[PDB]
């Protein structure tokens, strides 16, 4: 729940 | 008891017209633009990707993943603050949180 998928600049990190 | 109207100084109300026009140029679908529209707008702003994520995560008060004209205007407002050489305190106070998202009781 900490990875916020509502942000298009936060859409996945390394995988 | 007739309670009064809490009218806080939402500075974005001064900013709105300009970002409203920009909001319309990104093609507002049903009156709210998607993450893709504002994503390419954000990269046009020439800011570091990290900043974009922070701006969005603060500006998107709905946590809905979309930006309407007031959310988007806040997004642009925050970006501008960064461009002015300053930064946002990572706090959404009453005078930055839009009335549409002001929790009563
Ligand atoms: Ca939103």
């Amino acid at each position: 729940l900490e990875s916020k998928p509502y942000n298009p600049f936060e859409e996945e990190e390394e995988d | 008891g007739p309670l009064g109207s809490d009218d806080v100084e939402w500075v974005v109300g001064k900013d709105k017209p300009t970002y409203d026009e920009i909001f319309y140029t990104l093609s507002p679908v049903n009156g709210k633009i998607t993450g893709a529209n504002a994503k390419k707008e954000m990269v046009k702003s020439k800011l570091p990707n990290t900043v974009l994520g922070k701006i969005w995560k603060l500006a998107d008060v709905d946590k809905d993943g979309l930006l309407d004209d007031e959310e988007f205007a806040l997004a642009n407002h925050l970006i501008k603050v960064k461009l002015e050489g300053h930064e946002l305190p990572a706090d959404l106070p009453p005078h930055l949180v839009p009335p549409s998202k002001r929790r009563h009781e």
